[PDB]
């Protein structure tokens, strides 16, 4: 029988002949013993029994930089409310009772920890109606500007080598973006606002939180006012955009008007996603905005013991090769700390701190997971002064032009790796925005090997305050330069005969891997630690550099190494130039999104003594990335050849019917066991209710559903197929069922040729039945 | 009706191959009968399979 989530709080049993069972309709959160204010978040089947994680409307969490108890609910405004996960088993019809009830509590804050936190500062969400001007912020200090000062241009050549920047050829390479304008940035104790400029580079307040209350938020509540009611909210609407109405429908929690603080939001979004192994279960946040965190929960856990998650600070992931990670790390924030108070992640000696979790899944007792890369960079706090101050330190790490051809060199190219590099350069009849030399390489022939450096004087190394900042996209660099939109549009390519496109290892990394039990146990050992910080290893894990598609963009047509003079253009050049043409429900085009990763065991027979195989699909902005693993190891899909691309990763791009779909409208992603097909459900009523002019939304009704099926040469099927030297892939295509009407409950994969669809075009149900061609629909008249 | 348990399994073993008669066990998984019934007095041939 099939399960269906008739609203926030019930759950109806059907039969396989898409009837309901009568006296099935349950209130699980009821059941499970928890208030009005739950609602089910995840729904999973693990044994025979129904897995559900709850978290409520009315949970408030505090940060206080002081103490030991840094992070905790706030009992004083009765938003004591924790998330729960529930066990939940049959006793007949369907009869539900509560089997295990595991409580989600608040992270261990370590002192170590808290001197990172206590500085610790974050970009407002991104928004379904967030505009490439609106991430847009304002170009930093060139390298020159930062370690040797103004009127100094003269000397590039002579003092660079008292800087450590020995023989590089970029003084005009930006050294970050101004946090004085822009996106507003909040610590974990200050709330996030409903207003998003217009122009990020000119409107905003950034960091600035008491000169957006004084004087700004004024300027943006009379520019941008909400609507009341019906109509199309008479505002003018020319310097900032309402997205109420857009916070509201990705999950941001209100105290009327005014969001809660960034603890809490953060909290709400950590408890999103749920798997079941047989020793464990795994709760990680949503693809909206950023998780620092996740549970792994022992099943034998005692009823009143308190589940504490372990955070991705000290989730030592593997980027590939060492080299991936230190690019990572190395811009996270400064070293050496000669100041005391200039803590970041980097300086405390953690890792990668935020993940934007596209999906959690278990098969064969294996996690699996995926998501993109959160930007985490350091940034000037120095109030009087340096020349950094009020500014985040990142730059592109794109390879250079003359690097070596083959994955493994271009991703270990030293380019970008400890400070900037790229800028302009004109080459032949074209440009580049990616450095044309690294090593010895010059022009004129070979010099000394060119050096990179964190962009912090080294005078003015005493008196800096380099803290720890957070993004809300798989973008670092929100600087206001060309290289920043190459960088996420993957417009980076080499010269050379044989032409591939030059990764960056900092801006839209995706990231995904495997977990085995025995990882999780550790993990969990990292939790419930009590003096500093244990760090966990996760080995099977990879990384990818996966930019937004260029055709998301106006103005761009093609990716090659040969780049037009209009290209060099300022209106196809800057983030506040860039114009949108991205059908996926997103107002930006720059930064990239990934939602429902789902495993499954493929259906076709394998080689006799072999495991069956098993692969994971995600939905990418532009396309469909299957996951590939090896049963027998129950590790990534590898290859002995360095030079091909990891062989556990393919990408598939979408057309006009793919593209078509809104991403931000994802409600359940299935698998069928007997077809080996993948169904992406999108309900559109998901869809915010105004958009950024608080205007009414008239598609906010009905449903799309997305098939992906695996395409190529998969392994063990015969002695050929031992090993494989191609990354087999998936295909996304859309199914055939769809309504721009009526609003859906559920979909029943009824049996292999067959499934149901339930909807409301009143209030009044009606089941559709559907004939599945393998993966592709058509509704049948005669079937009712 | 109840295809998840007995009905997992071919229609082979569902009834006996001789008498082709559905066998004892199976009967109250098809058949509405009221309360304190003999279910003796009542049998299911198959006509068809």
């Amino acid at each position: 029988t099939f399960l269906v989530k008739e609203d926030s709080k019930n759950v109806t049993a059907y039969t396989p002949f898409a009837t309901p069972i009568t006296d099935s309709k349950s209130d699980l959160v009821s059941l499970a013993q928890l208030d009005s204010s739950y609602q089910i978040a995840d729904q999973t089947i693990h044994n025979t029994n129904l897995f559900v994680l709850f978290k409520s409307r009315d949970v408030k969490v505090k940060y206080e930089s002081s103490g030991s108890n840094n992070i905790s609910f706030d009992s004083t405004s009765q938003g004591e409310k924790p998330s729960y996960v529930v066990e939940f088993t049959n006793s007949t019809g369907i009869k539900w009772t509560m089997v295990k009830k595991y409580q989600l509590d608040v992270p261990n804050v370590s002192s170590d920890m808290n001197q990172v936190l206590k500085n610790l500062i974050l970009e407002q969400p991104l928004t379904k109606y967030t505009l490439n001007s609106s991430l847009a912020k304002e170009k930093g200090k060139t390298q020159r500007e930062v370690h040797l000062g103004s009127g100094q241009a003269n000397q590039w050549t002579s003092q660079r080598n008292q800087h450590d920047l020995n023989n590089n050829p970029s003084p005009n390479a930006s050294t970050g973006f101004k946090l004085t304008t822009g996106n507003a940035y909040r610590k974990l104790s200050e709330s996030w606002p409903i207003y998003e400029p217009i122009d990020g580079t000119k409107q905003g307040k950034g960091k600035d939180s008491s000169g957006w209350s004084s004087t700004e938020e004024n300027e943006a509540k009379n520019d941008a006012p909400s609507v009341s009611g019906g109509g199309s909210s008479s505002g003018t609407f020319n310097k900032y955009l309402n997205t109420k109405q857009a916070l509201e429908s990705i999950g941001i929690l209100f105290d009327d008007q005014t969001p809660r603080n960034v603890i809490t939001q953060l909290y709400y979004a950590s408890t999103s996603k749920l798997a079941v192994t047989n020793n464990h279960i795994v709760v990680m946040g949503n693809s909206f905005l950023p998780s620092m965190w996740y549970w792994v929960v022992e099943r034998s856990a005692q009823e009143n013991a308190s589940n504490k998650p372990t955070w991705f600070a000290n989730t030592n992931l593997d980027w590939g090769e060492d080299k991936q990670k230190q690019f990572v790390e190395n811009q996270l924030g400064y070293k050496e700390t000669t100041s005391t108070n200039s803590h970041n992640f980097h300086s405390k000696s953690f890792t990668q701190p935020a993940y934007l979790i596209s999906g959690i899944d278990s098969v064969n007792d294996q996690i699996i997971f995926s998501g993109f890369k959160a930007g985490s960079v350091g940034y000037d706090s120095s109030s009087s002064s340096s020349s950094t101050k009020d500014q985040a330190l990142a730059w592109s790490t794109t390879t250079s032009l003359d690097s070596k051809t083959g994955y493994k060199d271009l991703v270990t190219n030293d380019t970008g790796l400890n400070g900037p590099i790229n800028g302009s350069f004109s080459i032949q009849d074209t440009f580049s925005f990616v450095v044309p030399y690294s090593g010895n390489h010059t022009n004129n022939g070979t010099t000394g090997p060119i050096k990179t450096a964190y962009p912090v004087k080294k005078d003015q190394k005493s008196t800096v305050k380099i803290n720890s900042l957070i993004n809300a996209t798989p973008l670092n660099s929100y600087g206001d330069e060309g290289i920043g939109v190459f960088d996420a549009l993957g417009l980076n390519y080499n010269f050379k005969s044989n032409q591939e496109r030059l990764p960056s290892r900092t801006d839209q990394i995706f990231v995904y891997g495997i977990v085995s039990p025995n990882e999780l146990r550790s993990a969990k050992s990292s939790a419930d630690s009590t003096g500093s910080d244990t760090k966990v290893n996760w080995s099977n894990t990879q990384s990818r550099y996966l930019p937004v598609p260029y055709n998301y963009s106006e103005g761009i047509i093609d990716a090659d190494g040969f780049k037009r003079p209009e290209n060099r253009g300022a209106s196809v050049t800057t983030f506040s130039g860039l114009k949108s043409i991205a059908p996926d429900g997103f107002a930006n085009s720059i930064a990239n999104f990934s939602v429902g990763l789902k495993a499954g065991i493929d259906p076709n027979p394998v080689m006799s003594g072999k495991k069956a195989n098993y692969g994971a699909v995600v939905l990418t902005r532009g396309g469909v990335v299957r996951l590939n693993f090896n049963p027998g190891n129950d590790s990534l899909l590898s290859t002995t050849d360095n030079n091909i691309a990891p062989i556990s990763f393919s990408f598939t791009p979408f057309t006009a019917a793919e593209s078509a779909v809104d991403l931000t409208t994802f409600k359940e992603v299935t698998y069928n066991q007997e077809s080996g097909l993948w169904s992406y459900i999108f309900d559109s009523s998901l869809k915010p209710s105004h958009d950024g002019k608080q205007t009414p939304v008239t598609d906010n009704m009905g449903f799309s559903v997305i098939t992906v099926s695996r395409t190529g040469i998969e392994l063990n099927q015969d002695q050929a197929t031992t090993t494989l030297d191609v990354a087999p892939s998936a295909l996304a295509v859309q199914s055939g069922i769809q309504s721009t009407t009526q609003t859906l409950t559920g979909v029943l994969p009824l049996s292999e040729e067959f499934s149901a669809v339930i909807a409301k075009d009143s209030d009044q149900n009606k089941i559709d039945i559907y004939k599945n061609n393998n993966g592709l629909f058509e509704i049948d008249t005669q079937l009712s | 009706i109840d295809f998840n348990r007995l009905f997992t399994l071919p229609v082979t073993e569902l009834f006996d191959p001789n008498t082709m008669f559905v066998y004892d066990q199976y009967v109250p998984l098809l058949v509405n009968l009221p309360s304190g019934f003999d279910q003796a007095s009542i049998r299911l041939k198959v006509i068809s399979y």
